[PDB]
């Protein structure tokens, strides 16, 4: 019925289409469309139609009944102007996540995309405020960010793909002043092919690199006078091309990179100081690049200079000494994240153990106290990011110059708690000695030094726990920054993120931290509150104790964070039955007084999770008890309970049958007295027994 | 039209050019492209129909096809390499060396593949396929023939390129393909591709595009046709489709499912009891997702997924008399379908 | 052309186009006189105009004579050159024969048409010489 | 411009494309690419193809300055084509079954003369060296058609630019029917400027024994017109740069001339058959030469010891001259001259 009135409905489409098609032949134009007719008051019809659309186009879900309207759309987005063409292409975009790309639209849905690359070179800022940011991550969607749809992409749309790189950076409309929205969708496209590198043989290949070197002066873009940050990404994915290629152009970008270090030189306002700063960033990449990224030959092949470098930053320094206090600010912060991305590029090794000591000096620069060869000098020479990376800095030093300064700096961190710098001071804590982590002591300090820890602190706690808590005390590299790519566009934060826990400790050992994590504790989110056990004995009564904390958790305020379960049988897997019978009986108890099923849910999930870790008959036993719970009427049960029962099968790698008698025995005995059990309060004779019978 | 219509042509003529822009094919078009000697002649005509592509550039329409005698001389040297092709299948017949025999035909197939590439590019192929020998193009009903007999991927490829006819051809021309797919329902395997089975499912969209294929139908169980093929689709093992892909194609059969009940016309049906099983496999993958509780496009798509499921239930209401008996068969599911709907709730905005 | 210059076309009438004529395969024809680039097809734009074949449509009966040589032309494309299909040539000078039957259906006398009614009677000639 | 110049460059790629693609030939020249470097160029090709697809290659190279008159289209990925013409190549590298790319490597050039004229930028890639159009300059009737395919380029070429092209020919001998028609050189006469010092000789003539030879065997009157069009280009180059080796290629003329005007005569007809036109065209140029000669001189005794012969074929071709169309005024008052 719903598909007759489509039809009619159908018909209705077409002749708006009829119309706009009239529009688009611009001649002669039908002296009735009906009414009175406007041909801008039929395309304010036509918007409103479209969104209604869009929920009917999911709900039509039509094989070879709707690319034809997704072809029509096509059309209809030229019609379109602006935001109404980019409504229309947004509808056809969630088509297009249903159905890819049709076969049919092809290289017409290939020319819609061309005519947006014409639009993005001369687009009016009105129009790009019609333009949608969306439609371009729409756009984003069309080339994936690993393979999928792009692995799949036409070849020739690789090749209007290639059309697309000779338009915008190649044709230096990147390197002209664009909306941002736009900018990042553009930074986005070259990373969504070139950074991918998926396919490519529709792709220039060889003839593409000399492309992309086409593409590397369109990188450059503004250059020495956002999407750079992600072309800084797709920068260092360049240097990764260098990389591995090599082994077995950037040199003239590292040339390129020294003219932007000429014009610091010609002087420290000549270089842009944000533009100088831009060129610092991603020097730390260039340092991931090249030899780091070898390292995941010879070491023939040189990084950039550390020591050329580090003079950059002296006059990087004098700079900052040249800035008025008008000047610098924010943009100073930009410099002292140069400074930090300096500590960042020595990463494991400082080039100079005087550049380090420079360096603990270049971390007070703006403010300082607590923990210097300029010392008072320093001060005499003259955020809560800003603070925060002002601890980095301190937490980038280990030990070394001020090692006991680096204790008062945290001391600092623990002087100063507001906002990110009480944040800054909960992360400054858990980084604040790698050497402190080896040996091994409770962590005390910023733990110790405050019960709540903050909120947003106390999630900084949950981090400091995955240093912590499981990780062992001894310790290898003590760099958190591994390996990592590129987080999105999100804020590089912390300089390092990228078998058993990390490189025998009491429960009453965690103490205070473990007391911190409760059901009482409010969580939302339990977050990092699994931390370093979610992901290198004899705890005993402690052991208890840390079974309470997992008893919270069993409560789960979240079911969601319940999280507990699979984290929790990991950990089962590194006496506790008898204290986890009765964490079960007790669950099962609150369950009952709550009565409610979403709870029982809840515990039953649980009680999954913990038969499928359990090596062991008990478990075996909990499962019979939820067994019980499928006897029980009220809806979940049985019916639960045989997708449960697949699910202990599924861990047991179960034999079926086979496995049904080593299932049952004893167990099997135990079912058997659960039934003994209905036969003793039958409470309905055989018809009581045919009930039985469909459970057995 | 004008300068666009003519680029629309020129990317189609760009496929064929790519050698082989087909993946697994060494060349397309080219040394691939070209009596012997009356073939030789065909491949000639081709460069000429593609010179003849450049020189020149609603529903029924659907995507324009450029329709150009060039165009349908370009078809009839196609026409020409599908007879070698054709020649080949019965040569493979024949055979009991025959695999180089074959893969000559399979390079036709891929050229084909790049002829049903094409048929979606132009118009004027697709309306001599539709003209037949009187029907089923000649040529058309060599492809036919092709169909009776990798190999079975470019069977796939051939349905997919009858499918993009479809979309441009007449529900008349789809009654004169109709019975075809009475052989192809025979032809379609548990053992064939999951992408042959997506295949199927466009078969499935012909089959409403043709009012008589609208009047084969799942009713009257196994010894309907389509019953069976529900039956297949209700089972689910989808062992040839892979994670998400797999879903993917459960996907597609959730929407020719979808489409049945849409349209007018759509155990006394075996496909219906397989249709309650069938809800309860996709209650399954939504089980796993209730568990994971859509940032992921495949996570996106489950939603839509259960979206598609509250559909269908409705749908499998209609499809047993006994609804509480198919459940009581899929009932531990059902429940389970429920808790899932719950999710799903959760999920929905 | 066929409409290009107006009343000046009429004005050059059938010089220009004779002019045309000569220049491209006039009486000696070969591969050499006409261009593989131009090829059949560069013919072939104005040949769908000859399957056509309205001199009633044309202007100047005079035109129509450099179309009738336009039609000797061909005739002279009948051979064997680079850029030709025979098998494409009965397909595109079909509708153009067809144009023919056509001019002697109305034909008051057949004139620049009898020219071209000459080279109806050549290829079907040919046809008998082999065929 | 746009793609509908490209078309006209796609289509001279379509007839090397065309079975037996362009003259005849098995190979595609796609089907020719049918090691590891030359797939990667057949795939070049393709990509060059796509090129042409795109258009964006015509309305490119739009300044006309310089090279080629008007200008050629950009031809972008005309290189990638390049990079399959070195290719070609290295195909046949041994020789410079047996020299089987010979054929399609002749294919290849006539493809390059038709990428010549698609791109004025891709004729600079190969003065540049291209590097392998220098190694062909380093190494029969194909090569001489290779020759004519470079004068294309030359014609293409920028003055004093070409000018060096003819710098990068090794030697004068080395460029020294199908040879008859790559004489039909002219054209660096044609990029008249730099290098009239190289037409000047040391002591051409043996060209005009050649020429009096009438060695081919076709001995086309249009053939020969085009030998006296390389004669003429010769006049215009000597008038350019400002003998005996004079008079024996006047000798060769005079063959010709006892020939002209009373060939005419026994036609008694206006010359209908082209070769004829092409003989009333050549009898203006003889008059025009004969105004050559007496610019030259001196001259005129070198002339008069086969003047008696010439005069007799002369006093005709005087009656000739003022009758046809082809015989213009000025070469007319140097016959007026004669008499």
């Amino acid at each position: 019925i719903f598909g007759v009135l489509t039809k009619e409905l159908l018909q209705l489409f077409e002749d708006l289409v009829y119309l706009h098609r009239r529009n688009v032949m611009g001649h002669a134009v039908e002296w009735p469309v009906v009414q009175l007719m406007s041909m801008q008051n039929l395309e304010f019809i036509e918007v409103t139609l479209l969104m209604v659309l869009t929920r009917i186009i999911a709900i039509v879900f039509f094989r070879r009944q709707e690319l034809l309207l997704w072809q029509i759309g096509c059309v209809l987005l030229e019609y379109g102007s602006p935001k109404i063409k980019s409504l229309a292409i947004s509808f056809l975009t969630e088509l297009f996540q249903l159905g890819g790309l049709p076969a049919q639209p092809a290289s017409t849905f290939f020319s819609s995309f061309l005519e947006l690359l014409k639009h993005l070179v001369e687009m009016d800022t009105d129009q790009l405020k019609l333009y949608e940011e969306p439609l371009s991550k729409l756009i984003k969607t069309l080339f994936p960010f690993e393979a999928e749809a792009y692995r799949n992409i036409e070849p020739v749309y690789l090749n209007m793909l290639l059309e697309k790189l000779c338009v915008m950076f190649e044709d230096g409309v990147l390197m002209r002043l664009k909306s941002d929205l736009l900018k990042a969708a553009l930074c986005h496209l070259l990373q969504y092919f070139l950074k991918f590198v998926p396919a490519g043989y529709e792709s220039a290949l060889q003839v593409r690199k000399v492309y992309v070197r086409n593409i590397c002066k369109a990188l450059l873009d503004v250059l020495g006078i956002y999407l750079l940050g992600p072309l800084y990404a797709a920068l260092k994915m360049e240097s990764m091309e260098i990389i591995e290629e090599i082994q077995c152009l950037w040199s003239a970008l590292k040339q390129k990179a020294e003219s932007l270090q000429i014009s610091l030189e010609y002087s420290g306002l000549k270089n842009p100081v944000i533009e100088m700063l831009e060129g610092i960033a991603v020097v730390l990449q260039l340092t991931a690049l090249c030899t780091v990224h070898c390292s995941h030959p010879s070491v023939v092949i040189t990084w950039m200079s550390l020591d050329f470098y580090t003079k950059v930053l002296k006059s990087c320094r004098s700079l900052l000494e040249s800035v008025q206090k008008l000047d610098l600010e924010a943009t100073i912060d930009k410099v002292v994240k140069i400074y930090d991305a300096l500590i960042y590029m020595q990463v494991n090794s400082s080039f100079e153990d005087h550049i380090l000591e420079d360096l603990c000096g270049m971390l007070s620069l703006p403010w300082i106290y607590s923990h210097t060869t300029f010392a008072a000098n320093l001060l005499t020479l003259s955020s809560p990011q800003a603070q925060s990376r002002c601890v980095f800095l301190l937490t980038l030093f280990p030990r070394r110059i001020f090692l006991e300064w680096r204790t008062a700096v945290y001391n600092w961190a623990l002087q100063s708690s507001h906002e990110v710098i009480r944040a800054s001071c909960v992360s400054g804590f858990f980084i604040l000695l790698q050497q402190q982590n080896s040996c091994n002591r409770v962590p005390k300090i910023l733990i110790d030094k405050v019960k709540d820890d903050s909120d947003i602190v106390k999630k900084e706690f949950a981090s400091i726990l995955g240093q912590l808590v499981c990780t062992l005390h001894g310790m290898f590299y003590l760099t958190s920054s591994l390996t990592e790519p590129f987080s999105e566009h999100g804020h590089v934060d912390l300089f390092c993120r990228n078998s058993q826990h990390e490189c025998q400790l009491k429960a009453s050992v965690c103490k205070p931290f473990l007391f911190l994590l409760k059901k009482k504790i409010p969580s939302p989110v339990k977050l990092a509150f699994i931390d370093n056990l979610h992901h290198h004995r004899e705890d005993e009564t402690d052991v208890k104790a840390v079974l309470g904390t997992l008893l919270n958790l069993m409560e789960d305020p979240d079911k969601d964070v319940r999280a507990f379960s699979g984290n929790i049988k990991h950990i089962l897997e590194s006496f506790i039955k008898e204290l986890f019978v009765l964490r079960m009986k007790e669950a099962y108890t609150h369950a009952q007084i709550s009565r409610n099923n979403e709870l029982k849910d809840t515990l039953i999930l649980t009680t999954g999770d913990i038969g499928r870790a359990a090596k062991g008959d008990l478990v075996p036993f909990a499962l019979l008890h939820l067994l019980h719970c499928l006897l029980s009427k009220s809806a979940s049960v049985s019916g639960a309970a045989y997708t449960e029962i697949r699910a202990l099968v599924a861990a047991k790698s179960v034999k079926l049958q086979s496995f049904f008698s080593q299932y049952k025995k004893p167990i099997c005995q135990f079912l058997v007295e659960s039934l003994h059990s209905s036969q003793m309060t039958a409470l309905d004779v055989a018809h009581q027994r045919e009930m039985a019978l469909n459970t057995l | 039209w004008r300068q666009r219509s003519n680029t629309q042509g020129s990317i189609l003529i760009n496929l064929l050019l790519k050698q082989p822009l087909i993946p697994g094919s060494s060349l397309s078009l080219c040394h691939l492209l070209s009596s012997l000697s009356a073939l030789r002649e065909a491949q000639n005509l081709a460069f000429t129909g593609l010179n003849l592509v450049a020189r020149n550039e609603g529903g029924r329409r659907a995507f324009p096809l450029c329709q150009l005698p060039g165009a349908v001389h370009f078809l009839p040297l196609v026409q020409f390499f599908i007879g070698l092709h054709c020649q080949a299948l019965q040569d493979l017949a024949a055979a009991k060396p025959e695999d180089s025999v074959c893969i000559l035909e399979g390079f036709s197939v891929t050229a084909l593949s790049i002829l049903q590439h094409l048929v979606c590019h132009s118009g004027a192929v697709v309306s001599l396929l539709l003209s037949g020998v009187g029907g089923q193009h000649p040529l058309l009903k060599m492809l036919l023939h092709l169909l009776a007999f990798l190999q079975a991927s470019v069977l796939t490829q051939c349905l997919k390129v009858l499918v993009k006819l479809a979309e441009n051809t007449s529900c008349d021309f789809l009654p004169r393909f109709q019975c075809v797919f009475q052989v192809l329902p025979k032809c379609l395997s548990p053992e064939t591709p999951l992408p042959s089975v997506l295949l199927a499912v466009e078969l499935l969209s012909l089959l409403a595009d043709h009012d008589q294929l609208a009047p084969q139908l799942c009713s009257h169980s196994e010894g309907c046709l389509l019953l069976l093929l529900y039956m297949y689709i209700t089972s689910r093992p989808d062992r040839v489709a892979l994670e998400t892909q797999w879903l993917q194609l459960e996907q597609e059969v959730v929407w020719l499912l979808a489409k049945l009940g849409v349209q007018s016309p759509l155990s006394n049906c075996q496909c219906n009891v397989e249709v309650v099983r069938a809800l309860t496999v996709m209650l399954h993958r939504q089980w796993l997702t209730v568990r994971r509780a859509p940032r992921t496009d495949q996570q996106r798509r489950t939603v839509r997924c259960l979206r598609d499921t509250v559909l269908l239930l409705h749908g499998l209401s209609q499809k047993d008399k006994l609804f509480m008996m198919h459940c009581v068969e899929v009932l531990h599911q059902f429940d389970q379908v429920m808790p899932g709907v719950s999710m799903l709730i959760r999920g929905l905005p | 052309l066929v409409e290009m210059d107006t009343d000046q076309l009429k004005l050059y009438e059938e010089p220009l186009s004779k002019l045309i004529k000569t220049l491209f395969p006039f009486e000696a024809e070969a591969y050499r006189n006409i261009e593989p680039v131009y090829l059949n097809m560069l013919l072939e734009k104005l040949c769908v105009m000859f399957e056509d074949g309205v001199l009633m449509r044309l202007k100047s009966d005079l035109l129509k004579a450099a179309l009738c040589h336009l039609l000797q032309y061909f005739l002279k494309f009948v051979p064997a050159g680079y850029e030709s299909a025979l098998q494409v040539r009965k397909v595109y000078v079909r509708n153009i024969c067809k144009a023919l039957l056509d001019v002697l259906g109305i034909e008051v006398d057949a004139e620049y048409l009898l020219g071209p009614l000459y080279a109806a009677l050549k290829m079907e000639s040919m046809e008998i010489i082999e065929e």
